[PDB]
């Protein structure tokens, strides 16, 4: 949930281009430096925009955060048995949003 | 994030309508489920346990 | 009195001579000849520490140093009589430079730290392991000097850049960005360490799950 | 079956249409480097990298300009490209400086 | 090299219209990059075009 809403502010400032920019901004040891367009929008919104930082890295944490509570619920589902006669199916579900979460992290960070 | 939405949808319901499952104890069967009513306590210990995640 | 290295000659015959020779010429066991090296070989070699050295293996680390009182200068000059190797800065006065050594253009020197330096030490000077032992030390407690002559001299196993290919900006760039980022502030908090994703894992791990799993643990009941 | 096909039709390229030209005719992609003559015998210079944007992001070398012990890396320059001014120039420097088989070390 | 000319009085008739720009001969053609961010930021302003009657 906290990803959620984080993520949707954060699409408020992103902008996913490659084309290619000379910086001019705030944050001088990279003045007119040549970077792509999707680099620079993240250079804002840790830089100019009031609280942007604070927001992407609660956005960082909360994927980790989310990673290691899978990966715990999976190891109690393993190991008390509750995943049987009546409940492979869940289980199944289960592994697929585990694969999801990972690529989805992975995209994420990238 | 739409599939994990639409999956996770799918888990909580197929885990409330299978009730959970328990550990053995006194007076705990394979035919009933001992706890709390969801009416006063487990609503507001989940939205505690919310909070403090969150914080 | 620049016509006196009798000291000098005075304490490399008391404290080198077994692993160099008496006349700098390389005992073919341990040392090297150290004839066409100069001053700032010396002076980087002594003044970090890295001299002289005890058993000697895959890399001498940094100890303290045991010259000073202006016998670095000595051994120095003494050496730099035998021979025609670089030489360290000099300021108006005739002491070594710190303050003229640092550019002002962090930019530049940041592109070229990265392109040249950043791959043995890190992207912001801390440290890199290499091949079987040896590793590529943190940039932090060295000062300016040492930086200048530590890629001038190419001590061991470090690529040795030339003041043609390497231009006497560029490695006054290269110390002023050295220099800003290792006594720069973290902006977002308690920096782990300076490298990636192994100690935010790690502080995740034992900080956030156990606060998670502790407050789990007071809340629901244990059966 | 003909609508998947049509779906999932529009992204499938073929990795091997000679699209490169060179000195003997066109190649594909892979194999294509940017050390590759394109008119048989033109010369390719071992610019270095300089960090600046005033004329020079790429300048030639001498094998004098390095010592014994000394790495650099190097890429390729062909003069017809000049020092970054014009807008043409900086496009041409900018597709040299990223190219993922362009970049050499000089030992 | 010109996507900006200056103009005389006489390069239009009694019944001709013309949109026109803000020069500044400091910005030059559209050689450089520099040049020719000045001018791209020049045609693209909402209050720049003029009417000449
Ligand atoms: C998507 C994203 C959503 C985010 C995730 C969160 C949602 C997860 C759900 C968690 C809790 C579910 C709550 C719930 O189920 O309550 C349903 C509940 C039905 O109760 P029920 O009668 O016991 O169940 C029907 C049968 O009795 C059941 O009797 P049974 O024991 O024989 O069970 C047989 C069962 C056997 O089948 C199964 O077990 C498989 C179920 C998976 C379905 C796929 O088949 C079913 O009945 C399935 C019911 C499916 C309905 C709920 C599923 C919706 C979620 C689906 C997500 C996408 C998929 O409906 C309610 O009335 C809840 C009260 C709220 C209404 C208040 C209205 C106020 C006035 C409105 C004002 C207008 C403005
Ligand atoms: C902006 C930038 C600076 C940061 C933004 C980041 C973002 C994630 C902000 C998060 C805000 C978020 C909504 C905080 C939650 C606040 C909580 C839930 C307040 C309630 C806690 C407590 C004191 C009240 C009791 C809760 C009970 C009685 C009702 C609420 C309740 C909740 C909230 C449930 O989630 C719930 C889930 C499942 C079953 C039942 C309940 C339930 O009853
Ligand atoms: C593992 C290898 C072998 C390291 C062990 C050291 C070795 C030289 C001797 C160990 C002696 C041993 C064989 C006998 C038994 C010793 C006894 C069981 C207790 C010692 C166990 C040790 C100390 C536990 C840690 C071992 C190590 C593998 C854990 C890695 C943890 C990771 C790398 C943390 C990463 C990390 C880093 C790298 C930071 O710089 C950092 C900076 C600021 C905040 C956080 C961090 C941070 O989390
Ligand atoms: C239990 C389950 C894995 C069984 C699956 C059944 C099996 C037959 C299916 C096939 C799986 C295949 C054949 C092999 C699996 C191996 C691997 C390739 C699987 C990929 C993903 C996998 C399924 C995830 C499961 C991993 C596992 C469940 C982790 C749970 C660890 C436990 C239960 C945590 C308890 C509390 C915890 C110890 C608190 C203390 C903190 C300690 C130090 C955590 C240790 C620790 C960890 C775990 C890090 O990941 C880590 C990462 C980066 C830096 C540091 C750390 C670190 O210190
Ligand atoms: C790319 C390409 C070139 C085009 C891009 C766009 C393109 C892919 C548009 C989507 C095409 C796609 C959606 C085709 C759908 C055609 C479907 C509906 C064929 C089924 C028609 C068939 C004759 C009817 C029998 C099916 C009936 C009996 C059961 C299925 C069924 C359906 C399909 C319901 O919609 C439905 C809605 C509400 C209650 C129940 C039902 C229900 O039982
Ligand atoms: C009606 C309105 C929206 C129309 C808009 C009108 C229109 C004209 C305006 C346009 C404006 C548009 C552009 C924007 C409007 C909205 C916009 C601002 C939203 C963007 C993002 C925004 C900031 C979000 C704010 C909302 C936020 C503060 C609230 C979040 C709190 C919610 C989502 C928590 C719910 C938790 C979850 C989904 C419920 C699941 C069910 C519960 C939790 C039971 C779960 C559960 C189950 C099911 C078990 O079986 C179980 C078994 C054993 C142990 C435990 C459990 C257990 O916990
Ligand atoms: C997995 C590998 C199987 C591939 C089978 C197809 C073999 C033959 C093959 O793939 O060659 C292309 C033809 O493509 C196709 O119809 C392939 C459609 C088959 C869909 C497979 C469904 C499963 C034409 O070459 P090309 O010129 O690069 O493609 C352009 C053109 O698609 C077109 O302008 C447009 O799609 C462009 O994007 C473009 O790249
Ligand atoms: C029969 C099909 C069954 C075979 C299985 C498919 C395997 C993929 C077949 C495949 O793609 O292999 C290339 C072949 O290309 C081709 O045009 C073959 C025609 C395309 C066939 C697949 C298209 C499917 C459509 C028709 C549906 C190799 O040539 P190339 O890719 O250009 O690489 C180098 C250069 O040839 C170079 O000149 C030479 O010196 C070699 O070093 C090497 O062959
Ligand atoms: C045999 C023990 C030993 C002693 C004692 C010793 N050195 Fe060294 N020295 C070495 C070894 C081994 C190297 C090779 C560099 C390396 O591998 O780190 C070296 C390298 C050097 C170098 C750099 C050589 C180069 O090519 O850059 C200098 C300069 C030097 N020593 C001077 C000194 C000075 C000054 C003293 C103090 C009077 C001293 N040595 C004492 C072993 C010793
Ligand atoms: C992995 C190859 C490598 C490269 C490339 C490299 N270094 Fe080093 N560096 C080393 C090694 C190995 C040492 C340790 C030498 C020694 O201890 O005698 C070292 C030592 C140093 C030191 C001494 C650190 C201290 O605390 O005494 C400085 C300063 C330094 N290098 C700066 C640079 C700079 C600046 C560059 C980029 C021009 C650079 N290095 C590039 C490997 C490298
Ligand atoms: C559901 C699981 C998700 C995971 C595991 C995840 C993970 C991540 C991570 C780790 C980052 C890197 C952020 C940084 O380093 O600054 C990131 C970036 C980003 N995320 Fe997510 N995310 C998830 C969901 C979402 C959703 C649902 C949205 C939007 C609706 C979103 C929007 C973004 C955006 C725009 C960025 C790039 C912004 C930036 O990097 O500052 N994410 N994601």
């Amino acid at each position: 949930v906290v990803l959620l809403i984080t993520g949707v502010y954060l699409t408020l400032f992103f902008d996913p281009s490659m084309v290619d920019v000379t910086y001019n901004g705030v944050y001088q040891p990279l003045r007119g430096v040549e970077m792509s367009r999707a680099y620079q929008s993240a250079l804002d919104i840790s830089f100019e925009v009031r609280g942007g930082l604070f927001v992407r890295q609660i956005h960082h944490w909360a994927a980790l955060m989310f990673a290691a509570a899978i990966m715990v619920h999976l190891a109690r589902i393993f190991f008390t048995g509750a995943f049987r006669r009546p409940r492979e199916t869940n289980w199944v579900i289960g592994s697929l949003l585990l694969i999801l979460a990972m690529f989805e992290g992975y995209f994420g960070y990238s | 994030p739409g599939i994990i939405l639409a999956l996770i949808g799918l888990h909580l319901a197929l885990v409330w309508f299978q009730k959970h499952t328990q550990f053995p104890g006194p007076g705990r069967t394979e035919h009933n489920v001992v706890g709390v009513r969801v009416m006063p306590v487990f609503a507001f210990k989940s939205g505690a346990f919310f909070a403090a995640i969150v914080g | 009195s620049s016509a006196l290295l009798r000291t000098g000659k005075q304490l490399f015959d008391t404290s080198c001579v077994s692993c160099h020779g008496a006349n700098l010429q390389g005992v073919p066991d341990h040392g090297p000849s150290l004839i066409g090296v100069g001053e700032a070989a010396v002076y980087f070699q002594v003044s970090t520490g890295r001299m002289p050295a005890m058993r000697g293996e895959a890399q001498a680390p940094r100890k303290d140093p045991i010259f000073d009182e202006a016998q670095i200068d000595a051994i120095g000059a003494y050496v730099q009589a035998n021979g025609g190797g670089p030489t360290v800065v000099r300021n108006p006065d005739g002491s070594i430079a710190t303050q003229s050594l640092r550019g002002n253009d962090l930019g530049r020197g940041g592109d070229l730290f990265r392109l040249n330096c950043a791959s043995c030490h890190n992207f912001t000077g801390k440290g890199g392991a290499l091949s079987s032992g040896k590793y590529a030390p943190d940039l932090a407690p060295a000062n300016e000097q040492q930086i200048l002559t530590a890629m001038l001299t190419g001590p061991q196993n470090m690529p040795k850049f030339s003041n043609r290919q390497l231009s006497f900006e560029a490695k006054k760039d290269i110390i002023a960005y050295v220099k800003v980022a290792t006594e720069a502030r973290q902006p977002g908090g308690y920096l782990l360490g300076g490298f990636g994703p192994a100690p935010e894992g790690m502080a995740m791990w034992i900080i956030g799950m156990v606060a998670a799993i502790g407050l789990a643990l007071w809340i629901g009941a244990r059966s | 079956l003909g609508t998947l096909v049509a779906f999932a039709g529009g992204l499938i390229k073929n990795p091997w249409k000679p699209v490169v030209p060179t000195a003997e005719g066109k190649k594909a992609v892979l194999w294509t480097s940017g050390w590759t003559p394109r008119y048989q015998g033109e010369t390719i210079y071992l610019a270095r990298a300089t960090g600046t944007e005033d004329g020079p992001p790429f300048i030639k070398m001498r094998p004098e300009d390095m010592d014994a012990g000394g790495m650099e890396t190097v890429f390729p320059w062909r003069e017809s490209d000049g020092d970054g001014t014009t807008v043409e120039s900086h496009h041409k420097l900018q597709e040299i400086a990223m190219g993922i088989r362009n970049p050499v070390m000089l030992i």
